[PDB]
């Protein structure tokens, strides 16, 4: 039995020509991608790319690994890859991917008796993904991820997905804790360079990034050192030492706000929408500093305007909150 | 090394002509071909370049719709077309290939059309 | 034709494993340094990065040819079946050839024997940044280099009349430091595996 | 002849050893038997949800081709001898990147018996994923798990059993702890049958039980939370005639509670979810801010206030009764 | 498109003194500029190909220099043998040529 | 049966090729025709000078000895010929750290036409040194170049040019811009000969015009020092007994002022000169100073209305207005 | 000529050397004589608890196959031929990451002796692991220890021994630390027992004596000169109030912020340190100096004249026990 499965490999392997692709004088060879979504780790703005955990799985069918004596998948070792042909695909936006070795490289060969071979890896990418954040952080990401042939040519190779809909799996699960797969999407496309024309899968996620989380350390101070600010209309005109430092406390603050969430967030030139809130906020915040210097330039210079004036703050505040919270949402 | 276009020719206006440049010593599918207007007692005017790997064409936007080329690897010879031809274009044609840094270093001995009565 | 014949003579009998003559002499290497650009000196991990084209020269007789081919200007992948000197900076923290798109290595032999190798390197060198009079300082940043297994009596080293040439000194990252001076040594360093030879290069920095 | 035996005896074990092919590849199971030795459980990544764990990996299988009779009973061979046979294909299904050490040579280890027995210990280092639930932050226990099985060959090719008894398989070394966050309290294993895309493969476990410690969050965290909260209460004990330095009292300790509400959720991951820490950080801000109110009414209305002296009372037992109520409902 | 104005159109010099080219560009060209003379009633030849780079047969008397716009050829010492108009041609992107520049000998 | 025929074609190549000379090194000079496809241009780190661009490298040349006779033209051969055969050794002249792609394969390709023309494209991540001058930070425009050539041959042996026009032989993708904080213009090519110890290379070299977008630093360090100004000008408006209150204004905006002094520099180099944002720091640190002494001179002097406060109320938001209509005319052309 | 037979003598070593096998396989075990020639001590975290140390790893065997007779040089071979022959599976236990240099060559020596001892030279840049219970920081002493051991020999197969007793281990004394003062060194020898067997380990230890002196310019300084800050509180007149309690809670405030300034310089231990023990107790001296007036105002000059001296001499008796229990 072991030595007919060793005549059996020894004779594929013998003339075998790793270096001449499958009917390379005749049709393209079909190649489906089978992808596991094992996990995504980190959704990064700075950097401007996503962490992907992957089981990458190609499945094409080479004639010259056809068996018909053993009548079981004959599933080999890892080492077997150098001496088979295997296609060249590579992810286009990958900046930094390897396959894991532990104990051994982790990678599948299983010889089908058809000729199917099933190669598969367990790869780890991180692939850039070009986060755009004028609506930050109400926003709606969207990342891909391109598999792509690189030397062989249309007319050489062709990519599809196995299984339709169900050729990539288990990102039902993955549950980052600041973002939420909304929906992804497989797209199969055909691009042209200058040296021909290649056959390229992609692979893409919809992210909507989280609400509460944000709020929790950029909403509700923000719309809280603004009270801070409305209490100095309550304190008596002539207490000016009072009013002041209740009035520069609030207007430094958010000024130290503004500063240490924008170090953690490229130095992109647009406005993003949580700078809209800051900065809207810090006009109501400067408007009742300057409404003390108003009052103050009228008693000692030249208690109606401390009234009509404090109405209008929580008067126009909640209006601007229903403009801003009915736009960005 | 040798650039050989053939002789002049009469033609009338509105007519067609044929112009060939042979090349020998070297083959035509490493390097450009370029051709060039000279008009008596003027500057030279480049009209179009082959890249005969591909066959692509790019062409002077005065001379567009004017010129026309086909080259044949087999006869070692690039061939002219000028359709719609007028009465202005009495001058000499010269050929030229891509040198060093992207300079003519070759040179056909040119050819001058006539057209006139 | 000729080549191949005069690379196929060349490298039969060849034993890479022994330096040129293994019993008779020191085998005499003479090197030679073009600085690209001096990197930003990190004051707190004590270190300086450096871009060099390490050029070492030596002789070996059993890479001889009598033809008419002067100079036999080779790719690196000759670099690997000759004899190739341990030269290794001692006072380096981490470093690594450059690969892309091959291998940054030159090997480029006269019909006499003189085998002339040149490689470019990206070195993180470990030098002393005094604290005191900070921040006024002035430094002299080293690099020593020397042979890790052939003692002195095995390989002797040896700089050129230009021992390191700088480039512009304006495209440097030299931020705060300017370059101010340099001075090439050579020293015999005794440890407890024998006696080396340590060149080293200073580099003279001011804040 | 003195050594050369042996050599006789490797040469004849590796003449027509196709390492390509499992042992009983189309006869029967290659079963695997497996110990793990934790030299060191290295520190728990939060921000990261991930932990590092050193073991010796140990498998153990038996080889028919592997049989001889010589003068020696076992064959303690170097690391070379592990390429040229065949080793099962061991990955880590929850690893997120691991290497295994070679220096100065390879941390392998082989000893073939003399009935074909074979052993294969390495020294390998896990970063592993800990699915985590820190909802009950800080006093949160992860059973943080460590999954491996075969990659390429499925439940009716390699199956794994633990060598020992259970959990005297996972072996922690005494002194083997780099928790600066956690203490150890147990580990359980277990064998499931994942069914892939592929098939069906044996999927080894072992879990982890893993409790946090407070006593550093409290120093940073809790600690600041009540003194400023206490330091915001000074400011009922004052005469109402002190408005502008009562005015202090109300804004700086808000102020810092806005700068320990950002610097508490710092090196914690992004949960869109409250921790319960996020809740005492809330509370204690109802307590700060409700004397920055307390004093604009006293502002707006000498003699001593009432509202003042009922301040001193009702105000250090609301959070009094609160403490009590957190540290027993959470703390348990 | 790019245009290169050839300045001035003729000069009249006797033999063996120093005369000086022009040619700019409308927009940056590199280094890609190419000098041809005519010999009249015969085929053009190249003098520079690039900017300041010597062709090969042609004498050391010719030279030139380059830079992103303006480009000068010289002649150190006129001779009998250069009646010829030079023309500037340029290679950056799709070629074009100058009006040349005519001289004449007493 | 069927196969073999290209089987024999392959071997017939190799067969005595000697991989370690150029091609024909006793008659010409080699050739290297290149062209450079950036399919995404990446971000430039202004803090270490240098910035990261993913190119498709093509080479092409002509080898001699790779001619054959066959069935189809083009051979669209796998990687693994690459390394059996003669490639050109070209390093990048002020590239620092650039790696070859090599998942899942190694990202390089080889196609064999059959006169001997070959092409030889690889992926490349380069990490290039970009020497900036930011003497005009953040308005500044910089000419990042990419300087490649040969290592081991020098102009004698292998020279090297552009496949199409050098206007058109470096193209740059549209999906590809991470850039996020400059904008690219365009770029531009240039050749010449370089000269060593060793003897002369030839050098391709192609610059990159990025101008920097201002609208990061307005919002984060111009608008926050022009609205220190007026928090600091506010302080004329109030009365001169209010001597705890005004030095509150005359206090907290310069203490605020010297934190922005700090923290728009960290994301800079530790340059010698001064950037043209320190600049307009140090007038909006002399602006908001002035008034601090302004206080101090009428707090030494029926308290009417001084004539110090009812002047600095309408000379500082002038002076003000003047200095910044002529620094964004002067720096933005 | 001469070069023929000594090409000739290394052609006869390695025709038939087998690296599988251990030398002198059947027989007694191999002894491993190891030096460390430590070149520099690099930086020692605490964040990450680890040192990180390079050096001149030695070793040294005798193997009776590599025998030659007809040179009588020290032979210095590549380093490449130490692929092609026999090294031992030394490897260190508390090893996080470690390589060996590759400029400009692979940075490693063999050296063939006459008799047949192998002097294999390694350079290696160690990251080793090191516990510290740092509960006296910052004025603790740790113990960084560095232990070498085979593994897949047990004693029955390799020895490990010292080739220098007490001087096997040098440059020990030419380290510079920017941080700690090392005081003392110690090669141990041991023999450990894990469930594959009993195997042979070589101990280095490292005593790290860290220096007060960045530490006593940085923290302690600024928090008894805010003590003392916070004294200028009592000297005030009790009719200034606004005046008063803002030089009080801007100590109190400011002692918070160097809180957090030590968090940073520290790593999320559990336990109170000996310079948390130290912050603690300077901000409740501060704490009730700010409570002290707030019992004045709650009376309305004898009260606050009493705390005026009474306070430096509590406070005298908390630096008599701490700065002088730790020292
Ligand atoms: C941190 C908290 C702050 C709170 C502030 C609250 C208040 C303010 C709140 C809100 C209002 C302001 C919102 C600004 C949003 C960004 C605008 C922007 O970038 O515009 C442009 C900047 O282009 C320029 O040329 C810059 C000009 C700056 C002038 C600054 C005002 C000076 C005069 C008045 C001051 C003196 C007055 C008194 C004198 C006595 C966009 O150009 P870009 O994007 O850089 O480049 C184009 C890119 N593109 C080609 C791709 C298209
Ligand atoms: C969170 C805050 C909620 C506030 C809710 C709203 C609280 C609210 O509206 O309080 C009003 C009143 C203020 O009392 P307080 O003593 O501060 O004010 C006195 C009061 O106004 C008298 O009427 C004044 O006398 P007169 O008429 O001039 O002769 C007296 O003047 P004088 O004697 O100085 O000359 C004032 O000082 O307080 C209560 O009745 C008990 C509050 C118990 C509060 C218990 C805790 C909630
Ligand atoms: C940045 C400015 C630096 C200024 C530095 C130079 C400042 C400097 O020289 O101040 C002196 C003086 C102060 O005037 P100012 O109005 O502040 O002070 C009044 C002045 O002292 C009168 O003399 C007083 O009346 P009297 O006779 O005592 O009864 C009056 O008392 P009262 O009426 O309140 O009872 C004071 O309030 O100002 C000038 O003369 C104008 C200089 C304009 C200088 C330019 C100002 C922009
Ligand atoms: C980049 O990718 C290529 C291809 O995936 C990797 O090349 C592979 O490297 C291994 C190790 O050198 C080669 O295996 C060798 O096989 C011989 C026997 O034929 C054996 O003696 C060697 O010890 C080794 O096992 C393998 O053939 C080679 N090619 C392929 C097709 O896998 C390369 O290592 C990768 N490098 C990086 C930096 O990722
Ligand atoms: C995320 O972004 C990607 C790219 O921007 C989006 O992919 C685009 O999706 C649409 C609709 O699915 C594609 O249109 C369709 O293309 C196929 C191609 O054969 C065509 O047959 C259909 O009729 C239709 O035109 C579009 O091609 C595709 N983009 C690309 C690169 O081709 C994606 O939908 C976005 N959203 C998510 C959730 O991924
Ligand atoms: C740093 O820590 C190490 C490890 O704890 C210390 O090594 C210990 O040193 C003592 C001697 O001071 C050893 O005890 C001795 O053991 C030998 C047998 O090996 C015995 O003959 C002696 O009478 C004595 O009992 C102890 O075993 C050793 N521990 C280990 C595990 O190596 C070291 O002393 C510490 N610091 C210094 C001063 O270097
Ligand atoms: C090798 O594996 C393939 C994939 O599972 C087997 O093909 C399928 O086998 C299952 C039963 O194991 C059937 O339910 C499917 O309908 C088969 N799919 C096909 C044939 O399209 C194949 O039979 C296996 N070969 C063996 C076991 O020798």
């Amino acid at each position: 039995n072991m030595s007919l499965v060793k005549e059996t490999v020894d004779r594929l392997l013998k003339g075998y020509d790793i270096r001449l692709r499958p009917d390379f004088g005749g049709p393209p060879v079909a190649v489906g991608m089978n992808i596991d979504i094992a996990s995504i780790d980190m959704v990064s703005e700075v950097n401007m790319d996503y962490t992907l955990t992957m089981y990458f799985q190609q499945a094409w069918r080479d004639k010259r690994l056809s068996y018909n004596v053993i009548p079981l998948n004959l599933t080999l070792d890892n080492r077997v890859a150098d001496q088979l042909w295997v296609p060249d695909t590579y992810f286009l936006n990958d900046k930094k991917s390897f396959v894991h070795g532990v104990t051994v490289k982790n990678r599948m060969i299983r010889l089908h008796p058809d000729g199917t071979v099933l190669y598969g890896l367990r790869i780890t990418t991180t692939a850039a993904c070009m986060m755009d954040l004028r609506r930050y952080p109400l926003d709606e990401q969207n990342c891909t991820l391109e598999i792509e042939s690189y030397g062989y040519t249309t007319d050489d190779i062709e990519f599809y997905w196995r299984g339709d809909d169900n050729a990539v799996t288990g990102v039902t699960k993955i549950e980052l804790p600041q973002f939420s797969i909304v929906d992804y999407k497989l797209i199969t496309k055909k691009v042209v360079f200058s040296t021909g024309s290649y056959p390229r899968l992609s692979l893409s996620f919809k992210l909507k990034r989280n609400i509460g989380y944000f709020i929790l350390q950029t909403y509700m101070p923000s719309i809280l050192i603004t009270i801070l600010s409305w209490v100095s209309f309550w304190i008596n005109y002539d207490a000016s030492a009072a009013r002041v430092a209740l009035g520069i406390t609030t207007v430094l603050t958010m000024t130290t706000i503004n500063t240490h969430l924008r170090e953690t967030l490229p130095k992109i030139p647009y406005v993003k929408a949580i700078d809209m809130y800051l900065m809207g906020c810090f006009v109501f915040v400067f408007m009742a500093l300057l409404e003390y210097a108003l009052v103050n330039y009228i008693f000692f210079g030249r208690n109606a305007i401390d009234r009509w004036s404090r109405i209008f703050f929580p008067v126009v505040f909640s209006f601007f909150n229903i403009v801003y919270w009915l736009y960005y949402v | 090394v040798q650039l050989q276009q053939s002789g002049a020719e009469l033609v009338k206006p509105g007519a067609s002509v044929k112009l060939s440049c042979t090349a020998s010593g070297f083959n035509i599918k490493d390097t450009y071909m370029y051709w060039v207007k000279q008009r008596p007692e003027q500057g030279l005017e480049w009209i179009g370049r082959i890249d005969p790997a591909n066959g692509d064409t790019k062409y002077d936007p005065k001379f567009q719709g004017k010129a026309t080329i086909t080259t044949d690897t087999f006869s070692n010879t690039a061939y002219l077309q000028l359709s719609s031809l007028t009465s202005e274009d009495t001058a000499v044609y010269y050929c030229a290939r891509k040198g060093l840094r992207w300079a003519m270093d070759y040179w056909g001995q040119g050819t001058s059309v006539t057209v006139s009565t | 034709g000729d080549v191949t014949v005069i690379l196929n003579n060349l490298l039969e009998g060849y034993d890479n494993k022994l330096r040129p003559d293994i019993g008779v002499k020191p085998t005499l290497i003479h090197t030679d340094m073009y600085v690209n650009s001096i990197g930003p000196v990190n004051a707190i991990n004590m270190e300086y990065t450096i871009d060099i084209f390490f050029a070492q020269t030596w002789y070996d007789r059993r890479l001889k040819f009598n033809s008419t081919i002067k100079v036999l200007r080779l790719n690196s992948n000759m670099v690997g079946k000759i004899w190739i000197p341990d030269t290794f900076f001692r006072n380096s923290k981490k470093a690594d050839a450059h690969w892309i798109t091959t291998p940054n290595r030159m090997l480029r032999i006269w019909n006499d024997g003189r085998v002339l190798y040149t490689l470019r390197l990206t070195i993180d060198a470990e030098c002393q940044l005094q604290l005191h009079n900070f921040p006024m300082d002035e430094h002299s940043c080293p690099l020593e280099f020397s042979s890790y297994g052939y003692p002195r009596e095995e390989i002797v080293y040896q700089w050129k009349r230009s021992s390191v040439e700088v480039g512009d000194t304006r495209s440097w990252r030299l931020y705060q430091f300017s370059f101010v001076g340099l001075r090439n040594t050579t020293e015999v360093v005794k440890t407890t595996s024998g006696d080396y030879v340590v060149m080293s290069v200073y580099f003279d920095l001011s804040r | 002849n003195n050594i050369t035996i042996f050599t006789r005896i490797l040469d004849r074990l590796l003449d027509g050893y196709d390492n390509r092919l499992r042992p009983g590849l189309g006869d029967s199971i290659t079963e695997v038997f497996t110990n793990i030795y934790v030299t060191s459980f290295g520190p728990v990544s939060d921000t990261d949800m991930e932990y590092t764990i050193d073991v010796f990996f140990r498998q153990k299988w038996k080889d028919e081709r592997l049989k001889f009779k010589g003068p020696m009973n076992i064959l303690r061979l170097n690391n070379l001898m592990a390429s040229k046979i065949w080793t099962p294909d061991t990955f880590f299904h929850n690893g997120k990147k691991s290497v295994a050490h070679n220096m100065t040579m390879p941390n392998k280890l082989l000893r073939i018996q003399d009935d074909g027995t074979l052993l294969y210990t390495m020294r390998l280092t896990v970063q592993a994923e800990c699915p985590m639930h820190l909802e009950d932050f800080p006093m949160d226990a992860h059973s943080c798990p460590l999954k491996f099985g075969s990659y390429a060959y499925t439940t009716s090719e390699v199956t794994y059993i633990w060598t020992y008894n259970a959990s005297d398989s996972v072996q922690v070394a005494p002194d083997g702890s780099r928790l600066n966050q956690y203490d150890l309290l147990g580990q359980s294993i277990g064998k499931e049958t994942i069914k892939s895309s592929t098939g069906e493969y044996t999927v080894m476990t072992a879990h982890f039980h893993l409790k946090r410690k407070i006593g550093y969050f409290v120093i940073q965290t809790y600690l600041p939370c009540i003194m400023t909260v206490i330091l915001s209460q000074v400011s009922f004990w004052l005469n109402r005639e002190s408005v502008p330095a009562r005015t202090v009292f109300g804004v700086t300790t808000v102020l810092t509670m806005t700068t320990l509400s950002i610097s508490a959720r710092n090196s914690l991951p992004k949960v869109a979810y409250a921790t319960a820490m996020d809740w005492f950080i809330a509370v204690c801000y109802a307590f700060v801010f409700s004397a920055l109110i307390e004093f604009a009414t006293v502002n707006y209305f000498n003699s001593v206030s009432k509202i003042d002296r009922m301040s001193r009372i009702v105000f250090p037992v609301l959070f009094g009764t609160f403490n009590l109520v957190y540290w027993a409902t959470y703390l348990n | 498109n790019i245009v290169m104005t050839q300045s001035p159109k003729s000069m009249s010099m006797s033999v063996g003194e120093r005369v000086t080219l022009s040619c700019k560009a409308s927009e940056y060209v590199g280094t890609y500029v190419s000098w041809y003379q005519q010999k009249p009633e015969q085929s053009p030849k190249l003098l520079i190909y690039g900017a300041s780079n010597r062709y090969t047969g042609v004498p050391d008397r010719f030279t030139g220099s380059g830079s992103a716009t303006d480009f000068t050829l010289t002649i150190g010492s006129v001779q009998a043998e250069d009646l010829a108009d030079y023309h500037c041609g340029q290679s950056y992107s799709y070629p074009t040529f100058g009006a040349g520049t005519k001289l004449e000998l007493k």
